[PDB]
């Protein structure tokens, strides 16, 4: 079972230290700043207390048996310390590092004592909904609905850095190592059955057996969307990561069979973070665009033309109602309303009429900063308009404020309201087509 | 997909390419290779496509001997149609016992309305919860290796209506399993639950498991009576109100 | 002497609590954010740990 | 396309490569070759770059035996001495400077790409300051093109501003740098 790992009641840190240059120091500091509801027990004979908590000399002197143990000491002692834990009767242990050998002895000891190991060379585990931060990372995280699984410690740290700097909230964050005892298939069931999770993200570098992977992914793919990214495609990348080479086209077949989706690079990955949260599931594939300039929409159309997307056609009643809002807008005869010096008033007069129809399934609003319509005011007005409409529940919304310097506050307000937002055009179209293809 | 990505041209000749014939040829290839494991490599080059006709010009086979089980070598396993059964009930009524399919999700949502509340509890991770719609939808997507589910179905006016469900989930090491049974209201006393349990016992013992575990309420007397009829262990937990059922398959 | 007050080696907080509206809560939080070099011992039977530190039920049970 | 090729000009696809073009047309000196050297404190980023460089038929650099020997003894347990991507996990700023000084002394490559993933050992701002001063005081910095990539959006604003002040190119993501490098190589 994985309940002593994802929901422990007590934790023992073996190797806790008062030296700031240590992993035990960081582990203790992360654990005491999370909001855990159980005891944290430091085990060391080199201090009497660590960060204000009384310490114990050895494992045998612990007052009771713990649920979880984290080994922050060196690798040389590994095989001894594990044995002691087996005598005490603990259930799971997280190992920081191993020298690439003694995997056999580690597995033998674990099987002998009925213990579960989180792969060596693992960055750790973060469970915000329990206030658990059993990790070695230097950046904080927040509560959310997105679960992430990663394979390599270098990958784990790079991705968590990119994520926290992307700020997005998370439900779970597990960093496997050599996957000696706990693997992806086992975690997939637990994550699928979980309620705080809304989507799952993977970063794979190698696999042990693909049969169980495909089986479990197939089982879990009908609950929530699941996305993948793989990086072993070129010979230099193959040699630097020490992985086999000649199976790439089979990976696409397996991913298709399991019902999952694949992304190419990390530039589409923060778009994936923005779209998995803040965006509600679609009901169709018809798209409507509005903007205050010709070129941006054009740049979008080409992109939508290269992925075989669908546009929306406007009813004659909606076309008539839109007319008389302002003259010299021929754009009433195309699914891209067009203006040059429009004010926020035109924006609201368009939004209210458009939201009343049944003509499309998603709306894309583009803004190029201008004197007539400042960014912050337009953002506030759009947010309130979406708030007060009764039809906003049945429509998906996408925003694109195209001014980097002057649109930071507007983007922050959008994020607070829970609205997706993207830096450049054809970054919105990529997300829209991703979701359509998934459906 | 191959044509659209321009990996294969559609009108390389004066005539278009028919897809039904090519798909049938691929299905035949799949049947042949899955049936015969002695084949290790097959190469058809060139393959002559002339309108509605397809022919092989040169074919090469590389074969090797021996094979363990002929099934573990694959990644996706098919539907076990040899477990499909017709059963005449206690009162002479006909129904069909068969494994579950993804198409049964709608029928499953109505059948859950007309089911008593007490029996809707199960044990997950040292906790007691009760079935919801998501649980049934998940139950429809199955691999028939580590988890199994049977349904009892009736046919009326070109619709299928479900009467009873049973499920069994096995552990990674193949030494334990957990079971659950659900029956509809106004259907009690007809032995349907007993038949489903017997069908589950047969399948599980053939799979190669050791024992079977379950739980139910103490107030519910029908299920405990049935388990006693089997004569298999029933323990009662005090201060919690849960009765644990153990069935050792030997 | 005043050396056990102006230079203590150990401290016991009697009334430590996990309720933010309490003085024990504030005392524990202030004590754990200072850089003290000794043990901080919470004494209470109403919790098993306060802010991540194992608690003791009574004064007589202190180690 | 035919006319643009005939006139000797270059074409870009979208606007996402356009601010990369703004960053590269300024702040970047013209190249003298097509050999590239990479250094980073993590494995995956470099890998993500390699694939991109593999999809445009780029050229990597080979290290001389003297440079390889000098690089050794700077810090043990660094297999990366045997490839053109130096690799670290928990390195500090001192390792960065001790690598840069030795690397800039050779004649092995034509452009250097430095990647940073924030970590406790090497904070972003101080690493950026150290890199800037090291590039300032070296005498060989004239004959080399420099590319930087600090990969932490939240925590790397000040470092990016300092880089811009010093007149150094900087890019948000890996293989956004490779795109610019291959752009310039193709133009030449």
């Amino acid at each position: 079972g994985l309940e002593a790992l994802l929901r422990p009641k007590s934790i023992a840190v073996i190797g806790a230290s008062m030296k700031p240059n240590r992993a035990g120091y960081l582990m203790m500091r992360n654990l005491l700043a999370g909001g855990f509801n159980g005891p944290v027990l430091p085990v060391t004979p080199a201090w009497k207390a660590v960060l204000g908590v009384l310490a114990w000399p050895d494992i045998a002197s612990l007052p009771f048996t713990p649920d979880l143990a984290v080994l922050c000491t060196n690798a040389s002692r590994n095989l001894a310390l594990l044995e002691e834990l087996g005598e005490k009767g603990c259930k799971t242990c997280i190992i920081l590092s191993a020298p690439a050998s003694q995997h056999e002895d580690l597995r033998a000891c674990a099987l002998r004592h009925n213990m579960r190991l989180l792969g060596p060379n693992s960055l750790g585990l973060l469970a915000p909904w329990q206030g658990l931060n059993a990790s070695f990372s230097p950046v904080p995280i927040k509560r959310g609905k997105l679960a992430f699984i990663s394979q390599s410690a270098a990958v784990s740290n790079t991705i968590l850095d990119w994520a926290q700097q992307r700020k997005m909230g998370f439900s779970y964050f597990i960093a496997l190592g050599d996957s000696l005892d706990i693997d992806v298939d086992e975690l997939l069931d637990y994550l699928a059955r979980d309620s705080k999770t809304s989507a799952i993200l993977l970063y794979l570098e190698q696999l042990s057996d693909a049969r169980r992977f495909v089986s479990a992914a197939r089982s879990a793919s009908r609950n929530k969307p699941i996305l993948v990214i793989k990086s072993g495609r070129s010979p230099a990348a193959q040699r630097l990561l020490n992985t086999t080479a000649g199976m790439d086209p089979a990976w696409d077949a397996a991913i298709q069979r399991a019902g999952l989706l694949r992304v190419q690079d990390t530039h589409e990955l923060f778009s994936a973070v923005e779209t998995l949260s803040h965006m509600r599931p679609l009901r169709g594939d018809r798209l409507m665009i509005i903007s205050n300039g010709a070129a941006p929409a054009a740049l979008a159309l080409d992109a939508l033309w290269s992925r075989n997307g669908k546009l929306a056609t406007l009813s004659e009643a909606t076309c008539q109602k839109l007319r008389d809002a302002l003259p010299e807008h021929v754009a009433i005869s195309n699914p891209l309303d067009l203006r040059d010096d429009a004010s926020s008033e035109h924006y609201i007069k368009t939004l209210d009429i458009l939201l009343h129809s049944q003509d499309f399934d998603a709306l894309m609003v583009i803004h190029s900063p201008s004197a007539a319509a400042p960014a912050t005011e337009s953002a506030q007005v759009l947010i309130e308009a979406v708030k007060h409409h009764p039809r906003s529940k049945y429509v998906s919304l996408l925003t694109n404020w195209c001014g980097e310097h002057s649109s930071q506050e507007a983007r922050r307000l959008f994020s607070e309201a829970g609205l997706p937002t993207y830096r450049t055009p054809e970054g919105t179209i990529t997300a829209f087509m991703h979701m359509v293809e998934y459906r | 997909q191959g044509i659209k990505s321009k990996k294969i041209r559609a009108r390389s000749a004066l005539r278009p390419l028919d897809v039904a014939g090519l798909s049938q040829l691929l299905v035949q290839v799949s049947n042949l290779i899955v049936d015969c494991p002695e084949i290790q490599r097959l190469d058809i080059h060139p393959l002559l496509a002339s309108g509605s006709e397809f022919t092989a010009l040169d074919v090469t086979l590389d074969i090797s001997p021996f094979e363990g089980d002929n099934e573990s070598r694959l990644a996706v396993r098919p539907y076990p149609h040899q477990l499909e059964e017709w059963v005449e009930l206690k009162n002479g009524e006909r129904c069909l016992f068969r494994p579950i399919l993804p198409e049964d999700e709608p029928q499953l949502q109505q059948f859950i309305s007309r089911v008593t509340k007490e029996d809707l509890y199960y044990r997950y991770f040292s906790e007691i919860n009760e079935f919801t719609h998501e649980d049934l939808a998940n139950m429809t997507q199955i691999d028939y290796d580590r988890e199994m589910a049977f349904v009892a179905v009736r046919r009326i006016d070109q619709t299928e209506e479900i009467l009873g469900v049973t499920r069994a989930i096995s552990d990674p090491d193949n030494i334990d399993a957990e079971f659950a049974v659900l029956v509809r209201s106004d259907l009690k006393g007809l032995g349907l639950g007993r038949r489903l349990m017997e069908k589950l016992i047969t399948y599980t013992r053939d799979h190669g498991l050791q024992r079977l575990n379950g739980i139910t309420m103490p107030n519910n007397r029908g299920m405990v009576a049935l388990a006693r009829k089997l004569g298999f262990n029933v323990d009662i937990q005090l201060e919690e109100g849960i009765v644990g059922l153990t069935l050792n398959l030997a």
